């Protein structure tokens, strides 16, 4: 996993938590990283892809964002039943689909 | 020797412009010097599809075209007759027969706050292959499949315009060039740039 | 847009194994196909990339050499075909669906989308 994420994170009910994905400039740079959850014992699922759209049928509390060779996740309004690793996956210039080590959000 | 050409203006530029929408100056009229700029070695890469570069104040013409952009220091080949790839397809193709050079040098120092640039962007995901000497300043969203958008982004709907990531350390593959194609002209009126007497 | 994955029963080391995906709902020649796998104590790992014409594909480093992707439109199928796995290989694999329509060779606009029921591994 080429890409770097902090290893978990936590905070109270609603304080628009936020987390950072880190990543060399051949995989997050001049390419685009999705975020995906993953529920415990649950298929994962798609959050925030091209790093400001959403699918449909996902609340608009989820954003998400880019600012050079890193990108960050924005949740407001948390809610005690967002537990779930979250996953942000870019495409690797020459071969690859990078994925983050993961963040295991507690509340 | 009277008057010189512009060519300063072209190269010691602070406000240099991007690629989807490359800066394209007409030269005529005055006497180029190209000695000067070859001998000099700050320049990257200094390739000449044609007429040899130290015979070119040797030759005369009647309209130079320079062209003027940035692109990525690990792409700076596509530049060039016959390759592909996300420039020469989508942003700045040169017909298959050339006869102009293409000066290209890096520029790190100069561009790439610390913060990172982002005032430039190159193109992506056009409709159709790009045909030679053209340049596309639309940004309509893009679309593919049958379903239309609405002028909104989502799934077959893209946004054609990516920035780059420019940062002051990013290693010699990732890192700003300015790149400036000098193409003649030949045509038909008689030719007015030549070298110095 | 229903997914799901039959295969991946208990072998031992250096055998072969076959993974079939069987996906409903949309046109399943228009889409570029993923296979991923979730590994115990670890993050989701990338594992290969087929092409809907299957000219074009790719693979992760660590699986290069000794695994094999297919597909059939006709029966609607995504074969995945692994030999001389290894300890690590055990994982809980998973097969996805893009959601953008094929329209050229990018492969990073093609997004990791909705998923599939995925299928334990063990080696
Ligand atoms: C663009 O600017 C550079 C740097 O100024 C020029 O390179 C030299 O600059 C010093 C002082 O700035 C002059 O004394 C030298 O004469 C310059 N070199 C040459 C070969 O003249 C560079 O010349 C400028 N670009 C052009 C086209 O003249």
């Amino acid at each position: 996993s080429v890409l770097t994420q902090p290893p978990s994170a936590s905070g109270t009910p609603g304080q628009r938590v936020t987390i950072s994905c880190s990543g060399s400039s051949s995989n997050i740079g001049s390419n685009f990283v999705y975020w995906y959850q993953h529920f415990p014992g649950a298929a994962p699922k798609l959050l925030i892809y091209r790093n400001t759209l959403r699918p449909s049928g996902v609340p608009d509390r989820f954003s998400g964002s880019k600012s050079g060779t890193s990108a960050s996740l924005a949740i407001s309004g948390l809610r005690s039943e967002d537990e779930a690793d979250y996953y942000c996956a870019a495409w690797d210039d020459s071969l690859f689909w990078v994925f983050g080590g993961g963040t295991k959000l507690t509340v | 020797i009277t008057n010189l050409c512009p060519f300063g203006e072209v190269f010691n530029a602070t406000r240099f412009a991007s690629v989807y929408a490359w800066n394209r100056k007409r030269i005529s009229n005055c006497v180029a010097d190209y000695s000067v700029l070859y001998n000099s070695a700050s320049f990257s890469t200094f390739k000449c599809y044609g007429v040899s570069p130290t015979k070119l104040n040797d030759l005369c013409f009647t309209n130079v075209y320079a062209d003027s952009f940035v692109i990525r220091g690990d792409e700076v080949r596509q530049i060039a007759p016959g390759q592909t790839g996300k420039i020469a397809d989508y942003n700045y193709k040169l017909p298959d027969d050339f006869t102009g050079c293409v000066i290209a040098w890096n520029s790190n120092n100069l561009d790439s706050k610390v913060g990172g640039n982002y005032n430039y962007l190159y193109r992506l995901f056009r409709k159709s292959n790009l045909k030679p000497f053209e340049r596309d300043i639309s940004t309509e969203i893009y679309q593919a499949g049958s379903t239309p958008c609405n002028g909104v982004e989502g799934f077959n709907c893209y946004f054609p315009l990516q920035s780059y990531g420019f940062q002051p350390t990013n290693g010699v593959g990732y890192q700003p060039y300015r790149v400036v194609v000098l193409s003649f002209e030949l045509l038909h009126a008689p030719a007015t740039v030549c070298g110095p007497k | 847009v229903q997914l799901v994955e039959s295969g991946g029963g208990v072998v031992q080391p250096g055998k072969s194994l076959r993974l079939s995906c069987a996906a409903s709902g949309f046109t399943f020649s228009s889409y570029a196909m993923h296979w991923v796998r979730l590994a115990p104590g670890k993050g989701l790992e990338w594992v290969a990339v087929i092409s809907p014409d299957g000219k074009n594909k790719y693979y992760v480093d660590s699986v290069k050499g000794r695994s094999t992707i297919s597909r059939d439109n006709s029966k609607n199928t995504l074969y995945l075909l692994m030999n001389s796995l290894r300890a690590e290989d055990t994982a809980v694999y998973y097969c996805a669906t893009t959601q953008s329509l094929w329209f050229g060779q990018f492969y990073y606009i093609y997004g990791m989308d909705v998923w599939g029921q995925g299928t334990t591994v063990t080696v």
